[PDB]
């Protein structure tokens, strides 16, 4: 792709520029005898591209400010990554529907060697401390917490994974299914009532996700009132 | 009963996997330790070597005698070749100043 | 030479590529050797065969380092830009891929020199490379890299002085001037002899190649086998027959001698090995005596027999190590007592195993026949028994070549399956170009 | 016309072993083979009577210049000359019926295509062989034949002694190959050219002569290079009848014939001892095989003593290999019969009676062996005879032990041909089981070897047929009263009690068990001495400890 | 072993101690193979004396 040659060329000659820059801009400090560069604050980063490829995020999802979403991610609308959440894209590509929650520390990624892309469809519940490895997800599914979901795994509509479960690499979860089990295997069907409160599930997320993004701003503008 | 790719491609390692994954050592010899040992030891048969009666006789005959044949022989095709061909006698190597090199504006 | 500059800039950018594109860094450094390839060619496109010895020349300045083509580097150089793409589809690191980049540069460099401080320079830099290469930590043999390194470091320093004897004698290293003025004869020749008769194996200093060529991996072994051995033979063919005829009309006999005992000493040793790469190692010094014999005749057209046996085995013998490389990385052993009925259980790698014997036995149809019938008249017009030697030899090359042949591929079927894709065209090169060559292969 | 019979066996040998036979099969491969033979058949007839009856040689320049260094010139060019038109009707004629047998001999066989294939590249080598024009184009047919018969004696590759038959063959071959080159080195260097038209040779070195007989000698299989030619029965039936036939065994006797560069005593030496030691070889074998596989080297001795005798000795020496091929094929495809009627079983002893076989196999072994033994009017009895009479009266002294040892050779050959014939029909029998053949196919090639055998009578080879060569009646007529004491004494079936001389024959004078220690065990040690005394000793630098 | 009783066991060794051969009848033996597989050696030996012999011939009787 010698589009992809081009936008090499550009961001190396930017990234160079920068450093100069960045370099200029601390001899100058030293000139004044102020050391403020020399600060170990915590240089986390929200957003974190890779070279060319940025995360594309939609203007009504929220990422929270201890999550992060590196290389190529796609942000659907209505949809949320938590606190502590990682989300990499860096190696392969993350791809997240709408209405979809990624709850707080949990892990979504395709950094493996032959994993292939993270695909995640809509109105889809990611648990807490749940770890998934190159999985494609469909729609309408609870992820349950601390589970983990491998690679090139299928994980159909309407499906529940319960809590701390294991489903192995390659598997295919077929739909209106419980699943449990480290060594995960079908438990039943899902219920009715059950499905009602799945289905109400990612509505509240999204007004959760309302709320905290303006606490985020209300704290943004008190931290610029210290600097402006 | 492995399964190493997905339908649409797709090779899977299979770290985790229950199933035994084939691979590249898949055909790998289970090797016989006498044969081990005797690939082993000829492998290093320098430490054998010892100047007995029999290794110093035909090392003798056979090494050297072959060796004094073949110079003979070389020595007699050089000269019969340098006779055959107009020449006088010429310079080997430790044969005292004589004719190399024939000259080709000269006809022998 | 703005050409080679670009070449060499190009293949060195494997080293900057992130390791993280794993596709990328095997495409490139796959394409860094193709290039060559296509600029050689080229170059024999531009060749001009009615015009003079030495053709496409350029020195630089007062540095040594001058370059020019004839024949016998020509058709050296084909052989060697043919042969490293196949050594690049056998690796798997970049460490491997900048080894033999650099190799590849130091061997094609050395090939076209026309001065001999500058082949000193560009051939023996690859020592620590060959070293490196051959003493690799978990399956490599360190004892057979310092043999290999330090061989060709004693022939190398008995070289040196010579070298600079004949520098200060004439007031250049230039072979064009070297060869037109008088200069003392018997040192420098003793010089040339000493390391030309250690890179071509010559008896007594030839113990190196049992070890190295066999410790090294697939892509070391079609490297050394096909192309490293053939410096030596240009050594003689471009610097000393030219520089110093006195002393190579009389160290005939000497020479003469160490053909005959390195071709019947290594032939019965070949006989009783075990060692299916030991097998193939060894089969290369009776073919690599027979060339040298033909060289120092200098007899009917001894120049082009030699150079087309050159070729021949350069094209045959890298093919056997292939298909014993292929058997060592599916079933990692190279003993004979562990395989038997491999017709059966591969039968594309038994033919192929068996058309490649039969043109290491100077089979017609195979340029190895061509070469040593031309090789033999070289040899013949001096003395008929010098050739009679080599004829009637050849019952004892046959003899290892069909007993390993039939030991391994016949009887009870044990072993790997069938060849891939990627190893059936490692191979494939080989074959065209030796039924071309032993078909048609002048016009 | 003159093309389609060397190239087209080669095209069907390529068909049958390429990818191409994955989609014929067994069945479309028999067809296959069996056309691209008839067709080459079909041409080499044309050459035939174009050449030997109406004299016109033709020269074909087929694919341009193979290599040409200094004065070294070698093309890809044939000449189809007289030699050539005779040994192109004969080897053709002869792989047509055995291609025509060995697609029903061979039906069971796993892979039947890649046996077919294996025999059509045979037949196109021995085609270029006798079809080049210059030396170099001769050595691409001795090679290959020699790499064809490797591919076809050990063909049941699973069997160890075929496998090391297969092997031997190579070995004793790859010798006199040595030599033959040797050889076309002094005939190049000493006439500058490689054309057999412009080698026309008067008085030359000595090793001339010497190593080109040497080299024949090998594939020839005389004296102290027959070793081979026993153990080559190895291989299936079709493969022993084509060699024995047609290809491989009669490339040396070719060669000879036309370079007519020998020296008398050597050939006529080697061609009457070889013919002798083959007679008495015969006479102690119970291996049905190898008695026929013994008398084909016992007339390759009584060829090499003709072209020993001169010019007029050459021509004779073509027309006995020429009908030779005929009946020795039929010979071997009668035996591969009565094997197959009797179970596999190759012994002599386990035969009798006329239940195993068809009425077509007993005709055309009893046919085949009345021409071998040379029964009068028939297609062996000409030539034969021919040769006979022409050493009866050569002015060279030597020929006249040469003479005495082909008379008791041809008592040898009557006595254990009738014997061959006695105990696999006359006698009571003595095996179990009875599968006789009445196929077809081999019926058929048993009859074109027939029909070869009555226009061999009819039309002769050469010019020498009805020539008469003055000899006394007592001269003239002790061949047919040798062959009658032959069968007389075969059907009495009487043996002596001196049982050494029995078992020193018998065991064909050791000379398999002599060559394994006299050359090959010293070529094993010397190897020994060479790696670990040399390699690992003398020569070996150890490393300094610190 | 399931066939040990229809073509016969693995209990007959073989008798052989896989030694070299005697230092004489190996140097016998390879000087009997010297003279028979290199016989044009010894050929142009002879005549090259056989030569030089009548040259000396020549020379003694011519002077005198
Ligand atoms: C097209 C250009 C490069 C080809 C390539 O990578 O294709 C990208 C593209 C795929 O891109 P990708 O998958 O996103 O990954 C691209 C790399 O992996 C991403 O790699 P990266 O961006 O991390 O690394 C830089 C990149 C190539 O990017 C570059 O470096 C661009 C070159 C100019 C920018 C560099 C200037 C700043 C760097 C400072 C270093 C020196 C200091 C200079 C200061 C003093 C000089 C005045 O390196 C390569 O991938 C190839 C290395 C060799 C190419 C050239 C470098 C040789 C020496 C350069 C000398 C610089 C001095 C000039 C002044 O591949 C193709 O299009 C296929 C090939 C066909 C074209
Ligand atoms: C060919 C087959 C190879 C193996 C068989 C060995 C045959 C050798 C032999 O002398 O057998 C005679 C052998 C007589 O041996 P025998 O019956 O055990 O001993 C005689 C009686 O004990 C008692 O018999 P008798 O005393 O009444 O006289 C019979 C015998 C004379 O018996 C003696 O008393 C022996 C005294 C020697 C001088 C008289 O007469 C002759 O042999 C005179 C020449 C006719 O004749 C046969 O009965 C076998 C006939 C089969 C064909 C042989 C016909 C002659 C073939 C000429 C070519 C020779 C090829 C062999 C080359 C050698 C290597
Ligand atoms: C000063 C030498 C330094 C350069 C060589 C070196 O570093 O050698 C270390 C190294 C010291 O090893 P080592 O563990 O002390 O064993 C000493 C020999 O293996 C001693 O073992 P050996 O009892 O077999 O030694 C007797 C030696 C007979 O020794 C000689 O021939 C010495 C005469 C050399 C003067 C030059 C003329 O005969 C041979 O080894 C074969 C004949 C040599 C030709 O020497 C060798 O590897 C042997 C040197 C033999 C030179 C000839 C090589 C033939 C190619
Ligand atoms: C245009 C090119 C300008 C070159 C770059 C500027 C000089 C290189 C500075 C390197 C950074 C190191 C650094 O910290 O700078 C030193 C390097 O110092 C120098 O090189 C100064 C030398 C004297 C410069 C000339 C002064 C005016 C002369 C004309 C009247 C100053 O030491 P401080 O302790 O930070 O200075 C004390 C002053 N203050 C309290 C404000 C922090
Ligand atoms: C010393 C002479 C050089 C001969 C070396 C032997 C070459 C091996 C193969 C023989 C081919 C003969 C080609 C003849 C015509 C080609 C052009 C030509 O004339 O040759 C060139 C050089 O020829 C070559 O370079 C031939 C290249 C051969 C190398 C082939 C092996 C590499 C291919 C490997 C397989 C590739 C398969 C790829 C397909 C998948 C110059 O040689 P001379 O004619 O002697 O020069 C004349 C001398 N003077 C100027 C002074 C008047
Ligand atoms: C230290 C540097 C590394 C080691 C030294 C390398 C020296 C350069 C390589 C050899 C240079 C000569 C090439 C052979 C040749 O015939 O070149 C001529 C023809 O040019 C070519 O076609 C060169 C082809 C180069 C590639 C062919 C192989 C040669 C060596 C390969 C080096 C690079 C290999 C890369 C492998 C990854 C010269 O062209 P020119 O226009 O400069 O000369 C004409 C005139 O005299 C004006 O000066
Ligand atoms: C121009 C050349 C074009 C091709 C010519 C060659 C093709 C003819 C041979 C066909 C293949 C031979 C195998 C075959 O057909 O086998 C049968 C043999 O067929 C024959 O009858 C013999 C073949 C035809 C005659 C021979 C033709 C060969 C050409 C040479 C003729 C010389 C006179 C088997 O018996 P069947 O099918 O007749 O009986 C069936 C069985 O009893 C029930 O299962
Ligand atoms: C693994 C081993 C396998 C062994 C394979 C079999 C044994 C082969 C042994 C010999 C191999 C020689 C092959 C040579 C190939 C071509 C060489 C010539 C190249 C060329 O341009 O020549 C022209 C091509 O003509 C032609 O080629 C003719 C034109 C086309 C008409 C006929 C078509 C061929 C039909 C062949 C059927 C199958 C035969 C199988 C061998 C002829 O002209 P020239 O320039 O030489 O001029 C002189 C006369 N005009
Ligand atoms: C009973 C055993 C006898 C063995 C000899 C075979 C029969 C020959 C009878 C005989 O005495 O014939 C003589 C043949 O001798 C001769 O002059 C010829 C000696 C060599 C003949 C050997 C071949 C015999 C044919 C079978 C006379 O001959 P004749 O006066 O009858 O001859 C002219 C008429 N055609």
């Amino acid at each position: 792709n010698p589009i992809n040659g081009l936008k090499t060329i550009l961001h190396r000659v930017g990234f160079a520029m920068r450093e100069s820059g960045q370099a200029l801009e601390r001899v100058g400090c030293r000139l004044q005898g102020v050391y403020s560069f020399e600060e170990k604050l915590n240089r986390h980063a929200t957003v974190l591209p890779m070279r060319h490829n940025v995360p594309s995020l939609d203007k009504t999802s929220w990422v929270a400010p201890s999550g992060m979403v590196s290389g190529s991610v796609t942000l659907g609308e209505n949809s949320s990554v938590w606190y502590g959440a990682i989300v990499r894209g860096d190696f392969q590509p993350v791809v997240v529907g709408s209405n979809s929650n990624i709850q707080d520390a949990a892990y979504v990624g395709a950094t493996s060697e032959f994993s292939g892309p993270v695909t995640i469809g809509d109105n889809v519940s990611v648990g807490h401390g749940a770890v998934l490895k190159g999985c494609t997800v469909g729609d309408n599914v609870l992820i349950g917490m601390n589970s983990i979901i491998s690679e090139h795994a299928e994980i159909q509509s309407g499906a529940v994974i319960a809590a701390g479960s294991y489903v192995e690499e390659g598997t295919t979860v077929p739909s209106g299914e419980v699943w449990a089990g480290s060594p995960a295997k079908k438990l039943r069907d899902v219920r009715a009532g059950e499905a009602e409160y799945l289905k109400s599930l990612p509505g509240r997320y999204t007004e959760l996700a309302g709320e905290h993004k303006g606490i985020m701003k209300v704290l943004k503008m008190k931290q610029a009132e210290y600097f402006a | 009963e492995a399964k190493q790719f997905t339908p649409d491609g797709k090779y899977m390692p299979g770290i985790f996997s229950k199933a035994k994954p084939l691979d590249r050592s898949t055909q790998w010899v289970h090797k016989n330790p006498y044969i081990e040992a005797w690939y082993y030891r000829r492998d290093h048969f320098e430490n054998e070597f010892v100047w007995n009666y029999r290794t110093t006789i035909e090392a003798l005959w056979f090494l050297g005698g072959f060796t004094a044949a073949a110079y003979a022989l070389s020595v007699f095709a050089f000269r019969q070749a340098d006779r055959r061909s107009g020449y006088p006698k010429r310079q080997i190597l430790g044969d005292e100043p004589a004719m190399v090199l024939p000259d080709e504006r000269q006809f022998y | 030479m703005f050409i080679s500059v670009l070449l060499i800039l190009f293949a060195l950018c494997v080293t900057l590529i992130p390791e993280a594109h794993y596709h990328m860094v095997r495409v490139w450094s796959f394409v860094a050797t193709i290039i060559p390839m296509w600029v050689v060619t080229w170059m024999w496109w531009n060749f001009d065969a009615s015009g003079h010895g030495l053709q496409m020349l350029v020195i630089l300045g007062r540095s040594h380092l001058a370059f020019g083509i004839d024949g016998v580097a020509l058709s050296l150089m084909l052989l060697t830009t043919v042969l490293f793409p196949i050594c690049m589809m056998l690796l798997r690191t970049v460490a491997g891929f900048m080894t033999f980049i650099l190799l590849e540069v130091l061997v094609l460099s050395a090939l076209c020199v026309l001065d001999l401080l500058g082949f000193y320079i560009l051939f023996e830099a690859s020592l620590i490379l060959l070293f490196l290469l051959i003493g690799r930590a978990p399956y490599g043999s360190l004892e057979a890299a310092y043999k290999i390194v330090l061989y060709t470091m004693a022939g190398s320093l008995v070289l040196l002085p010579t070298l600079f004897m004949i520098y200060s004698e004439c007031g250049t290293t230039n072979v064009l001037y070297m060869t037109c003025a008088y200069n003392h004869q018997t040192v420098l020749g003793w010089g040339l002899l000493a390391v030309l008769a250690v890179k071509i194996p010559l008896m007594p200093v030839h113990l190196w190649l049992p070890e190295a060529h066999v410790a090294a991996p697939t892509a070391g072994s079609v490297l050394l086998a096909g192309v490293l051995l053939k410096l030596g033979g240009i050594g003689f063919l471009r610097f000393m027959l030219p520089v110093v005829p006195e002393f190579c009309v009389s160290v005939f006999p000497l020479v003469s001698t160490l053909c005959l005992v390195s071709f019947l000493f290594s032939t019965l040793s070949t006989l009783r090995q075990i060692d299916l790469k030991k097998i193939v190692a060894y089969s290369s010094i009776a073919h690599m005596s027979m060339v040298t014999l033909a060289i120092f005749s200098q007899s009917e057209f001894s120049a082009y027999s030699s150079s087309f046996l050159m070729i021949a085995h350069g094209l045959i013998s890298p093919a056997l190590f292939l298909i014993v490389g292929i058997l060592y990385d599916r079933a990692h052993t190279k003993f004979i007592l562990y395989f038997s009925g491999l017709g059966a259980s591969m039968p594309i790698g038994s033919t192929l195993f068996f058309l490649f014997t039969l043109g290491n036995l100077a089979f017609p149809l195979f340029p190895n026949f061509i070469a040593e019938v031309l090789c033999m008249v070289s040899i013949f017009a001096v003395h008929e028994l010098l050739a009679y030697v080599f004829c009637v030899c050849q019952v004892l090359g046959a003899a290892y070549g069909f007993w390993a042949f039939n030991r391994v591929v016949h009887g009870l079927p044990r072993g790997p399956a069938d060849v891939t894709r990627t190893e059936f065209h490692t191979v494939l090169p080989l074959l065209i170009g030796a039924v071309w060559l032993g078909i048609k292969p002048m016009a | 016309m003159f093309l389609l019979s060397v190239f087209f066996p080669l095209l069907g040998g390529l068909v049958n072993t390429s990818p191409i036979a994955r989609f014929l099969g067994h069945r479309g491969s028999s067809i296959i083979a069996i056309g691209c033979m008839v067709v080459a058949f079909i041409s080499s007839v044309v050459i035939y009577y174009e050449v030997v009856f109406m004299g016109c040689a033709v020269s074909v320049d087929v694919f341009g210049t193979w290599f040409s260094v200094g004065t070294f010139h070698a093309g890809w060019t044939f000449n189809f000359d007289l030699l050539t038109a005779n040994m192109l009707f004969t080897v053709t004629g002869v792989s047509m019926a055995v291609h025509m047998y060995a697609c029903d001999y061979m039906r069971q066989d796993p892979h039947l295509n890649l046996f077919l294939g294996y025999l059509s590249y045979f037949t196109g080598f021995m085609c270029v062989l006798v079809a080049a024009d210059n030396l170099l184009v001769m050595l691409v047919g001795w090679e290959g034949i020699g790499v064809c018969s490797y591919l076809l004696i050990g063909y049941w590759s699973h069997r160890l002694s075929a496998v090391k038959s297969a092997q031997k063959a190579i070995l004793v071959n790859r010798v006199s190959d040595g030599l033959l080159m040797w050889g076309v080195l002094w005939v190049w260097y000493h006439l500058g050219s490689l054309e057999y038209d412009l080698l026309n040779v008067y008085s030359a070195s000595g090793f001339v002569g010497l190593s080109i007989l040497i080299g024949a000698m090998g594939k020839s299989a005389q004296i102290l290079f027959h070793v081979w030619l026993a153990d080559a029965m190895e291989g299936p039936t079709p493969v022993s009848a084509l060699i024995h036939a047609a290809t491989l065994v009669t490339a040396g006797v070719y060669l000879l014939v036309r370079l007519h560069i020998h020296d008398e005593m050597f050939v006529i030496i080697v061609g009457s001892l070889t013919a002798f030691m083959a007679g008495v070889f015969g006479a102690t074998q119970s291996d049905l095989k190898r008695v026929i596989a013994y008398s084909t080297c016992s007339q390759l001795g009584y060829m090499m003593v003709s072209l020993g005798l001169g010019e007029t000795g050459g021509e004779a020496s073509m027309g006995h290999l020429m009908t030779h091929a005929s009946f020795k094929a039929a010979l071997f495809l009668a035996a591969g019969m009565v094997i197959s009627g009797n179970g596999g079983n190759q012994h002599i002893a386990r035969y009798g009676g006329s239940a195993h076989s068809a009425m077509f196999t007993m005709l055309t072994l009893m046919v085949a062996s009345l021409s071998l033994i040379g029964w009068p009017e028939l297609s062996g009895f000409y030539s034969k005879e021919t040769i006979l009479n022409l050493a009866a009266i050569c002015a060279d002294p030597i020929a006249d032990v040469a003479h005495t040892l082909l008379l008791l050779t041809a008592m040898l050959t009557s006595a254990y041909t009738t014997k061959l014939f006695y105990q696999c029909f006359m006698v009571d029998f003595s095996g179990s089981s009875v599968t006789p053949v009445r196929n077809v196919l081999p019926i058929l090639a048993m009859a074109i070897l027939l029909l070869d055998i009555m226009l061999k009578v009819w039309v002769g080879t050469n010019l020498l047929s009805g020539m008469l060569f003055f000899l006394p009646w007592g001269v003239k007529t002790l061949p047919f009263g040798l062959m009658v004491a032959g069968i007389l004494t075969a059907t009495a079936a009487v043996g002596s009690e001196r049982f050494t001389l029995i078992r020193f024959c018998g065991s064909r004078w050791g000379f398999d068990q002599l060559f394994a220690r006299s050359p090959v065990n010293p070529i094993f040690d010397l190897g020994r001495i060479t790696w670990a005394i040399g390699d690992r000793g003398l020569l070996s630098v150890g490393n300094l400890r610190a | 072993t399931s066939l040990d009783h229809v073509f016969g066991d693995n209990s007959n060794k073989l008798n052989y101690n896989f030694e070299p051969m005697g230092m004489g009848s190996l140097f016998i033996r390879t000087m009997v193979m010297v003279g028979v597989f290199f016989f044009p050696v010894f050929i142009m030996i002879n005549d090259d004396y056989k030569y030089t012999s009548f040259l000396d011939k020549v020379a003694a009787a011519k002077a005198a």
